[PDB]
């Protein structure tokens, strides 16, 4: 262990250790931005070039962020990488199937090996993240496969905490870009014309803050947390909101989901990253689940954050001159559906 | 185990034997998660429900000050005694002073060199220690 | 013309200091004692005050001592007692002086030591 | 006793200008939230001023709260006439630092020096 | 040891007296050090008078301000001690005038006598806080935007309070209190023994 | 490991500083080198070492060989002399 | 009027400069310079250094002017502490001093035509200045930042080979001026872009304190070298080049002439440099010498309380004016009778020629006014300080 | 009401504290052996009135001053705590 000294800011100690296998993503970025600014000791696996992670460095302190080369399909990779570290967290997760990598991989084979070396190491917690509502009959491939892995883990690491965000809501995330980046589609195709998939967003700061204060708290052993947020929406208000912020006209028309799934396929078939997915179609009007559950955020320690209060910093970018220097105020908010 | 600090590593007060009371200084922050003995007390009663009222040292001084006097007020040895009626008590009390003879524990000096435990803990002790023996 | 205040000085508004350390800072009025080591007292001359010692936590990477105090490294010097007690005042941090104690005098005389009996 | 008066004579005229300034600032919080893209609420920010113009409600003194508007007025000038970016406002609403408890069994669980 | 000529510690000397007369309701100490510079000490009251009379006066022209600094001696109770160093390219000499002021008892703004010191004053308040009276445009020239506290003042910390980083979360520089990895280390240097008389 | 036995317990996670990366560490110490160095057998109760090499060594200073037993070694060097 | 700010990344603002444009029309009506981008507490840190450890901060306060910073604080620290420099090492400081206002100068004419357009005059030039700071170089071990001239005389004898090479580019180096003086000087189009902008009538130039060339290119005549010798400046023969008219042309004719001056100065001081020690002899101010201290007790104890303690100067203060190439550089010197000193005003001259930008570039366009900062050869780090 | 301690706070040299001292000089040899076990501290104070501090069971402190009192009102005050 590392006794904790300091006043609490950077260059201070809180005696984390923790590997971090996806750091590099929207939430990861996150992640390892409270963790460093704790002042814990944070392990970065990584395989894309050094170039990309650069954006980690400067968070967290000299000497607090070390990066390992890691192949997920070599386990010597994560056998060493979790080596020192006694806290393992796993947001390994993708959206779009990829030639060497499939849903499995990238939520249940990988996710697995990973806390399976974790306990080999006696990494005291292993903290994996899976979907909100992942039936293992859900309908999405991808969201049931992460159901399978928050099964296997637990056998791999017992007592391994399982937190399960909903779609997350924040800068650079999809939920709310996606959406707003419907602009060049001149119009956004919704299912049911966005009514009956009720969708709960949550900032990603809340999630991290929680993903955080878990590694730092006893009261969490095989709990399976659920942050979700602080207001419920209809799709149709959100699509429309978002579009409201950014100031582009909002034209919601219905489009059969036997023929969209199709359209998700289209762009799925890109190359380089499709910008929707079969799997996400489905993800997107799968309703979001109700809160009866271990609770996440609040339980955990923070108090969600509203989407309204939030949003323009995300949607900002979306905006055109003309609408730059209008103001959350000016635009009217969406509604919630306690449904 | 509830560790606590040592007097180089708190503003405590002490008092030598004829009342002088002194204030310690810290020298060096408390190591790892120990803590100022005061406030270790402090803390175990509110999560015991009977609440120390002092939270700031400050104000276990103000404590001090109503059990004792000479507590709160420095380099200040107290002048007056009543001797006259501790005698009167004393010939109230009667004892036998058994034949033993009355001998101090420290003898010689190697009996001088370990016996708190800040000195049983020192290697420099320990080595002048084994020189004497 | 001039106007009246009995108000004690305080500016502690206007030194700009952030409130932790102006609440939670004792410094100590006292005359610097000599290091035993050497017998020159010409650091026995002025008052000093000095804010409370704070955490020295090793750091990590190079184990270097790191402290998250601003006041620490900060003495300042007085020539009179009165005025250092002046600043603890108006700048709102907790004082406690300690009076000077000087040597008191000591009579000697080389004769003694050849002393039919001593 | 006995002091020199820098610009109001007691603490009455000395208040005046403190209206003047909250005025200022009340006025100007809005037109800040825009020129500076800030993602604050116009409310909110508002009743930062009202924090800081109260933080340093108990001065008694006339000659302390004449220059305290005098910073204060300076501190506007920089957010009017602007020469103070975002990150400088922001800093107002030390929105980064991470809170600390101030109750005892808090400190006494984290630090060494309350 | 230096050369020195009391050709000047005579000239000066008596120029002083000369101000002092012409000044007396100001001048209160007039000194001429060993390094032959003279310093005429004066009223705060007296910081228009007394430098309008060198700027303008046929036996004593000061046309240019060198300098306008404040040593702040924390024991004295008019902490600052603003100093004002002038030159006379006529007569090739230097003279300085110097006052005290406490924090909240401003002093008089010179800019009047000299635009010179439009700068200065103002890097006298952003650094020590001292306020001057009738200043065109006081405000910090040196200092950051939001900087609070008056950085040269002796009780002010050198790290400071606040230091600066990028955070990604808020995707902005933040400032945060201050943790250094490596406190200043403050080195014991004055020695026990003393040097001479003086 | 190190000169002074600085070596990361095996639980340290400095050591992860280590990882994919050479601790780096000095094979030539000196406690050893300055053994290998004989004594120096002078004939003269005092000796001096200037250091080697005058003003390109260390502070000229003289050392007391007479204790027969022991030899003296320089405050500086180490190298040691013997009478 | 248009608000716009001469942001910092821009070339024309040296890197560290925001001066808040108002423009009425491309005609800029008022400029606000908001400095403080470069400072780093330089006075603040110094009271908290000793003597000598103090010394490198002067070399960085006007970084194109090393050598003379370092002569103004070492005049100080020597004045308060009544000894002087031995003889060879004030020629030294003197040489070296002259070099270091070849090295501004040749930093300010070429640098202004950068910004104005012309890029050729500072290539030739720069090879010229690297040639000089390998002077720097071998006589410190320093390009620039060199800590040579120490409070008390100056660190290190020079090298054995030093003054023939500093002949050699003292020789060859007028036709060098000369022939940017071609390139730059009568081209229509640099007359136009610099004469009659920015002209200063000469009593507003001394109550701005301009006090440098900008003082002497309005015909005040002013020189801290001749007027005020310090060092030896009174066993060297210059013309102090003193213009008539002050536009940024007879200013720059100004920077030029004193570059020629300054290679006359040169000549003399490698033709009269004397024979003798380089630092005084008092082991209490200057250190001992690396073979004394390795063999005399009296020396290692004065080493030894030398660089960890101090010089412990005499409690006094004083006002130290030197002819720095931008202007006067003065320190003010406060000092308790402690090793450390109690205040270190820096006068730089820049403050004050910043401060005239308004007054000066009156009635002028965005373009007069990226001539009007080049014309006050200002450095930040003086201003910033 | 559970007595266990009581202290008598006196400030030596005051005015006030007069009557206490007197006290303490005539009847506090009494008032111990009377109750042989409980603690009765004389303590001296500095520039603060004279208090009888009373400690009752179960950590409850009660103040009575005793400030210009004549000797057995301070010795009546005594009796009244331990009733
Ligand atoms: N809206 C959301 O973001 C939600 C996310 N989640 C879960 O949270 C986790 C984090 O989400 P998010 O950050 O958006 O995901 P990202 O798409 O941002 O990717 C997360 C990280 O996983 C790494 N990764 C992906 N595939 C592989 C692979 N085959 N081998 C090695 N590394 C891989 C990526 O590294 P690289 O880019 O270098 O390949 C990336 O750094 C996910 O696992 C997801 O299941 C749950 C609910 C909502
Ligand atoms: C969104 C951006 C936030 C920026 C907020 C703003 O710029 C910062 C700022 O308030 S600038 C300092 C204001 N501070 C004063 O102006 C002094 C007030 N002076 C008093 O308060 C006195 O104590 C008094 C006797 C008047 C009490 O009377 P009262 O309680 O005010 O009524
Ligand atoms: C000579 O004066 C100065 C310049 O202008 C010619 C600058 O460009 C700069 C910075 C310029 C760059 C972009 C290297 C500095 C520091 C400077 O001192
Ligand atoms: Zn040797």
């Amino acid at each position: 262990a590392v006794i904790p000294h300091g006043k609490g800011g950077r260059s201070s100690v809180s005696g984390v250790v923790a590997t971090v296998f996806g750091a590099t993503g929207f939430l990861g970025r996150y992640v390892v931005n409270h963790l460093g600014r704790m002042g814990s000791q944070v392990i970065i696996p990584y395989r894309c070039d050094v170039y990309d992670i650069m954006h980690l460095r400067l968070m967290g302190d000299l000497g607090q962020l070390t990066f390992l080369e890691w192949d997920a399909r070599d386990k010597d990779s994560i056998r060493k990488a979790v080596q020192h570290s006694n806290v393992v967290i796993n947001l390994i997760g993708r959206e779009w199937e990829t030639r060497n990598f499939d849903f499995e991989d990238v939520f249940v084979n990988i996710p697995r090996a990973i806390a399976q070396a974790s306990k080999e190491a006696g990494v005291e917690r292993f903290i994996h993240v899976s979907h909100l509502n992942a039936s293992m009959k859900s309908s999405s491939k991808s969201l049931r496969s992460k159901a399978v892995g928050e099964k296997e883990v637990r056998s791999v690491f017992p007592e391994a905490i399982i937190i399960r965000p909903s779609d997350i809501f924040g800068r650079e995330d999809r939920f709310l870009n996606h959406f707003a980046n419907y602009r060049w589609f001149l119009a956004v195709p919704l299912v049911s014309l966005g009514f009956k998939t009720v969708k709960q967003p949550v900032y990603v700061a809340d999630v991290s803050k929680g993903i955080v204060n878990a590694t730092k708290d006893p009261d969490a052993v095989g709990k399976t947390f659920a942050f979700t947020g602080p207001n419920r929406y209809l799709l149709f208000h959100l699509v429309k909101y978002i579009f409201g912020m950014t100031h582009r006209t909002f034209i919601p028309y219905p489009l059969p989901l036997f023929v969209y799934s199709w359209i998700g396929k289209l762009f799925g078939l890109s190359p380089f990253e499709p910008w929707t997915t079969k799997d996400k179609v489905e993800r997107i009007h799968i309703s979001d689940v109700m809160p009866t559950d271990l609770p996440g955020l609040e339980d955990l320690g923070v108090q969600p954050t509203p989407l309204e209060l939030k949003s323009i910093e995300v949607l900002r970018r979306h905006r055109t001159y003309r609408w730059l220097s209008s103001e959350i105020e000016e635009t009217k908010p969406a509604k919630t559906v306690n449904y | 185990i509830l560790p606590g600090a040592a007097y180089t590593e708190k503003s405590a007060t002490y008092v030598n034997t004829e009342g002088r009371a002194q204030q310690t200084k810290v020298a060096v922050t408390p190591p790892g998660l120990a803590r100022e003995d005061w406030k270790i007390i402090r803390a175990l009663s509110e999560i015991a429900g009977i609440t120390l009222p002092y939270d700031t040292l400050d104000q276990v001084r103000n404590r001090l000050e109503e059990v004792s006097p000479n507590l709160v007020r420095y380099d200040d040895i107290e002048e007056t005694n009543y001797f006259q009626q501790a005698s009167e008590l004393a010939k109230l009390v009667n004892q036998e002073v058994l034949a033993d003879p009355l001998v101090p524990p420290q003898l010689t000096i190697k009996d001088f060199y370990m016996t708190d435990s800040i000195s049983r803990a020192s290697q420099t002790m320990a080595k002048c220690v084994k020189a004497v023996t | 013309q001039l106007i009246t205040v009995d108000e004690k000085l305080d500016i502690t508004t206007l030194t700009g200091v952030p409130e932790e350390h102006i609440k939670t800072r004792k410094v100590r009025i006292f005359v610097p004692a000599r290091n035993n080591m050497q017998s020159g007292v010409n650091n026995t001359k002025k008052w000093k005050m000095e804010f409370d010692t704070r955490e020295r936590w090793e750091n990590p990477l190079m184990g270097w001592a790191s402290t998250a105090d601003p006041l620490s490294n900060m003495v300042l010097t007085f020539s009179a007692k009165e005025d250092a007690i002046a600043f603890a005042e108006k700048n709102g941090w907790s004082y406690d002086v300690e009076e000077k104690k000087v040597p008191k005098p000591k009579s000697k005389s080389y004769g003694a030591n050849f002393s039919w009996n001593k | 006793t006995s002091v020199k008066p820098i610009f109001s004579r007691d603490l009455n005229e000395a208040k005046r200008r403190v209206r003047e300034l909250y005025r200022a600032w009340y006025r100007e919080v809005p037109n800040t939230v825009h020129l500076m893209q800030l993602d604050i609420t116009v409310k909110q920010g508002r009743d930062k001023v009202r924090e800081m113009f109260m933080k340093n409600a108990h001065v008694t003194d006339p000659r302390v709260v004449d220059l305290l508007v005098i910073k204060g007025k300076m501190e506007l000038q920089e957010t009017i006439k602007v020469w103070k970016q975002r990150t400088h406002v922001m800093r107002f609403f030390h929105e980064t630092e991470t809170p600390r408890p101030k109750d005892f069994l808090s400190k006494f669980y984290m630090g060494h020096d309350p | 040891v230096r050369p020195r000529s009391d050709v000047t510690h005579k000239q000066l000397s008596a120029f002083g007296e000369y101000v002092a007369e012409i000044l007396p309701k100001y001048v209160q100490q007039v000194q001429v050090s060993c390094l032959d510079e003279l310093e005429i000490c004066i009223h705060p009251d007296g910081v228009i008078p007394t430098l309008t009379f060198l700027r303008d006066h046929t036996n004593a022209q000061f046309k240019s301000l060198a300098d306008l600094t404040a040593v702040d001696v924390p024991t004295r109770q008019n902490r600052f001690e603003i100093v004002y160093n002038l030159l006379s390219l006529r007569f090739n000499s230097r003279i300085r005038v110097k006052t005290y002021a406490d924090e909240l008892t401003p002093i008089d703004s010179i800019v009047s006598v000299h635009i010179a010191a439009n700068w200065y004053e103002r890097e006298v308040w952003d650094m020590f806080g001292v306020f001057f009276f009738n200043h065109p445009d006081l405000r910090r020239i040196l200092t950051d935007y939001g900087f609070e506290g008056h950085p040269f003042r002796k009780d002010f910390p050198l790290t400071g309070y606040v230091e600066l980083r990028y955070d990604d979360e808020v995707k902005r520089v933040v400032a945060e209190p201050v943790e250094l990895a490596q406190e200043f280390r403050k080195f014991d240097l004055n020695s026990p023994w003393e040097a001479f008389p003086a | 490991i190190t000169h002074t036995g600085q070596v990361y317990d095996e639980k340290d996670y400095r050591r992860v500083r280590f990882v994919d990366r050479q601790k780096e560490v000095n094979e030539n110490f000196a406690i050893d080198l300055i053994a290998q160095q004989p004594v120096n057998e002078v004939e003269h109760r005092i000796i001096a070492c200037d250091g080697g090499g005058g003003a390109l060594g260390h502070p000229k200073v003289y050392i007391n060989l007479d204790k027969e037993t022991k030899t003296g070694t320089c405050g500086y060097c180490g190298l040691q002399f013997k009478q | 009027n248009m608000t716009l700010n001469f942001g910092p990344q821009h070339p024309a603002a040296h890197g560290v400069l925001r001066l808040v444009l108002e423009l009425s029309g491309e005609m800029v009506r008022k400029c606000d310079p908001h400095i403080g981008l470069l400072h780093r507490g330089t006075e603040k840190l110094i009271e908290y250094k000793t003597y000598l450890q103090a010394l490198p901060y002067f070399d960085r306060l006007d970084y194109v002017s090393m050598m003379c910073n370092e002569q103004a604080y070492s005049i100080a620290v020597e004045k308060l502490l009544n000894i002087q420099p031995p003889p060879r090492a004030q020629w030294i400081r003197v040489l070296f001093g002259e070099i270091t206002r070849i090295l501004n100068h040749i930093m300010a004419v070429t640098t202004h035509a950068l910004d104005i357009g012309a890029m050729t005059p500072f290539f030739w030039m720069f090879e010229e200045r690297e040639k000089m700071f390998e002077f720097y170089e071998r006589v410190s071990g320093a390009r620039m930042h060199a800590a040579y001239i120490r409070p008390g005389g100056v660190h290190q004898d020079l090298p054995l080979g030093l003054l023939d090479d500093i002949y050699e580019f003292s020789k060859n180096f007028s036709l060098r001026i000369d022939e940017v003086e071609e390139m730059l000087t009568n081209n229509r189009i640099w007359r136009n872009r610099t004469v009659d902008i920015g002209v200063v009538t000469a009593e507003d130039a001394l109550n701005y304190g301009f006090s440098g060339v900008m003082l002497r290119g309005s015909g005040i005549q002013w020189d801290l070298r001749k007027t005020q010798p310090y060092d030896v400046y009174d066993q060297v023969e210059f013309d102090v080049p003193i213009g008539s008219r002050g536009d940024c042309y007879d200013r720059y004719l100004c920077r030029v002439e004193e570059m020629r001056q300054s290679l006359r100065i040169i000549e003399q001081c490698l033709n009269k440099m004397p024979p003798g020690e380089i630092k005084v002899d008092d082991a209490k101010v200057s250190p001992p010498k690396r073979a004394e201290m390795k063999t005399s007790m009296e020396s290692l104890i004065h080493h030894f309380k030398l660089y960890t303690e101090g010089y412990q100067v005499p409690p006094g203060a004083t006002y130290t004016a030197i002819e720095a190439p931008k202007g006067e550089f003065g320190v003010y010197l406060v000092s308790d009778g402690s090793s450390r000193p109690y205040r270190c005003k820096i006068k730089a001259p820049g403050f004050a020629h910043l401060a005239g930008l308004d007054k000066m570039s009156k009635g002028h366009m965005l373009a007069d006014v990226v001539a009007i900062i080049g014309t006050q050869d200002i450095v930040f780090g003086e201003i910033d300080r | 009401l559970g007595l266990r301690e009581i202290r008598v706070h006196l400030c030596q040299r005051s005015p006030g504290s007069q009557g206490v001292r007197d006290f303490i000089v005539q009847r506090y040899v009494e008032l111990k052996k009377a109750h042989p076990n409980l603690p009765i501290l004389i303590r001296e104070c500095s520039e603060v009135q004279p208090k009888l501090w009373a400690r009752y069971a179960f950590g409850q402190e009660k103040t009575v001053s005793l400030n210009n009192l004549s000797a057995d009102e301070v010795t009546r005050a005594m009796q009244n705590v331990l009733s």
